[PDB]
């Protein structure tokens, strides 16, 4: 049984991940939210509804990638060090879930935040949309699974970390990028650096296992690829209309959707598949704090 | 105008394919005696790929110019390799762009060459 060597180096990247992964970790353990007060008792119920709203379901998404994805991915790879980087990008996954929970204790009470998580463990279509993504997860959950079903969890976490997330990112970021809620803005930015690198990561990992497959299943998978991003794409637009409707910025956020769909096709090595458009400004101003 | 490249995951690659401009990847030995222009990518926290930083130490007489790859969810920090490089050269940024560009990107740059030669 092997012991992991990092003195014998099993690719060409892992090694830099794995120093990147401490270094983002460090800069997120320096300062926090409460300044924001001023700001969020200037925003209507309907933003305020909305900003707890999305942040609830990213909760949901890092808890389920921390607590599903990246463990099962990794409890299959063989190259070990690869699997470090994992064990530690999955850490990170729970490390967001908790600096969530700390910008909500600093904007709701008690009873505020526990009707959100309510709301979101009920909530239907956050139900699907995770439960599509975790169903490419849970098929691991056996002893020896195929090449296929591997690229397809691999593909099904970089959707999650590169895309996926970015339907509530973007209410955070588009406040900050008009100066509202900054500090919880400026912890987002921090996550969704971690995220981005993580899309990288488990997209060089999908790509090298592509290589092995044969044409007939790489076709196979390009396939499932290709229904996977316009299913969720579909469950997004949907998504999207309950939460942004009630504030007037539904066809931003789709667009933002796209946009982040794009980067997670290309991490995979893919073509993009939707129009290509600059990214909305204010939130671009947003990611642009401290 | 010839163009020098380092990609690590392939996005640099790609882009440099769209372009029709002969460029070559960057490696150890590579001296080049033309003017040339740089695409690089950006690694953490805003930084030059050290393949990149070894090869301007015996190349940055002809380097005319430089892009950057990267990704604007970095914010301050997007593609700021460019910005280290421009400034410790004294060369044009000639532009940022995303992963492997979008065909705006390719265009920009194209007529920031021109420009610049
Ligand atoms: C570990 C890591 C750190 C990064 N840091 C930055 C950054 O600081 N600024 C930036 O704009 N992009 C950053 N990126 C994004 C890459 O520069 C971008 O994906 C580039 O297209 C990759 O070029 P390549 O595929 O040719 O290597 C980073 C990516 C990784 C994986
Ligand atoms: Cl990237
Ligand atoms: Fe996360
Ligand atoms: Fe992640």
């Amino acid at each position: 049984m092997r012991a992991v060597n990092w003195n014998k180096k099993e690719d060409d990247f892992s090694l830099m991940f794995w120093k990147q992964n401490i270094a983002q970790f460090w800069t997120e353990e320096e300062i926090a939210v409460s300044s924001d007060k001023n700001t969020w008792v200037q925003l209507s119920k309907e933003e305020q509804i909305a900003y707890k709203r999305v942040l609830g379901g990213l909760t949901l998404l890092d808890t389920k990638q921390g607590g599903e994805g990246m463990p099962l991915v990794l409890v299959h790879l063989e190259n070990l060090q690869a699997k470090s980087v994992l064990a530690f990008m999955g850490a990170m996954e729970e490390v967001h879930a908790k600096s969530y929970s700390h910008i909500f204790t600093t904007l709701a009470t008690e009873e505020e935040i526990d009707d959100i998580f309510d709301w979101v463990d009920n909530h239907p279509l956050l139900e699907k949309k995770a439960g599509i993504i975790t169903s490419y997860y849970r098929r691991l959950l056996k002893p020896e699974v195929t090449k296929k079903e591997l690229y397809m969890a691999m593909v099904a976490s970089v959707f999650l970390e590169s895309y996926l997330f970015y339907s509530g990112f973007f209410y955070p970021l588009y406040l900050a990028g008009q100066g509202k809620l900054t500090a919880s803005g400026e912890i987002i930015n921090l996550i969704i650096r971690d995220e981005s690198i993580h899309g990288v990561f488990v997209g060089i990992l999908a790509q090298q296992i592509f290589a092995e497959l044969s044409a007939e299943e790489q076709q196979e998978v390009q396939k499932e690829t290709q229904e996977l991003l316009m299913e969720l794409y579909e469950i997004e637009m949907a998504y999207t209309e309950e939460i942004y409707t009630s504030i007037g910025l539904v066809e931003d956020v789709n667009r933002f959707v796209r946009y982040n769909a794009n980067k997670g096709l290309m991490n995979l090595g893919l073509e993009p598949k939707f129009e290509e458009e600059e990214i909305n400004p204010i939130v671009l101003n947003g990611l642009r704090t401290d | 105008m010839l163009v020098a490249y380092d990609s690590m995951t392939g996005n640099v690659k790609r882009f440099i394919h769209k372009l029709n401009m002969p460029a070559v990847q960057i490696d150890e030995d590579l001296v080049i005696d033309e003017d040339f222009i740089l695409i690089t990518y950006t690694t953490g926290f805003g930084n030059v790929p050290e393949r990149v930083l070894d090869f301007l130490e015996r190349n940055n007489e002809k380097l005319k110019g430089v892009s950057a790859s990267g990704n604007r969810n970095w914010g301050d920090m997007f593609g700021a390799s460019a910005d280290k490089i421009s400034t410790k050269y004294e060369v044009p940024i000639v532009s940022k762009f995303e992963l492997s560009g979008t065909n705006n990107d390719v265009e920009y740059f194209k007529e920031r060459v021109r420009e610049i030669a």
